[PDB]
């Protein structure tokens, strides 16, 4: 009674795939600060 | 480091942080150093940053 069954070879039908998100800053600066005051004799 | 952390507050600050310092909150800290220190180390949310 050969054919009572078959042999099934399983797959994941719906794959999906995407892209990684990565973050950065726009733009770079820096503004001078002050100091300073004059001494006296 | 003091010449470099004057650029990274320098830096900090034009990114819009509020950044606390020694040198720059003097007047503030002139008045009572340790009560200064504590009010940054008491407050969780305060990030502390270690210049190495």
């Amino acid at each position: 009674a050969e054919e009572g069954a078959l042999v099934a070879a399983v797959e994941p039908g719906p794959l999906a795939d995407g892209a990684a998100v990565r973050l950065a800053l726009a733009g770079e600066g820096e503004a001078c600060p002050l100091l300073g005051s004059p001494g006296a004799g | 480091t003091a010449m470099e952390v004057v650029k990274f507050v320098n830096f900090l600050l034009v990114n819009g942080f509020q950044t606390a310092i020694d040198i720059f909150e003097d007047r503030i800290r002139g008045i009572d150093i340790i009560k200064w220190m504590e009010r940054y180390l008491r407050d969780k949310t305060v990030m502390i940053i270690v210049a190495i």
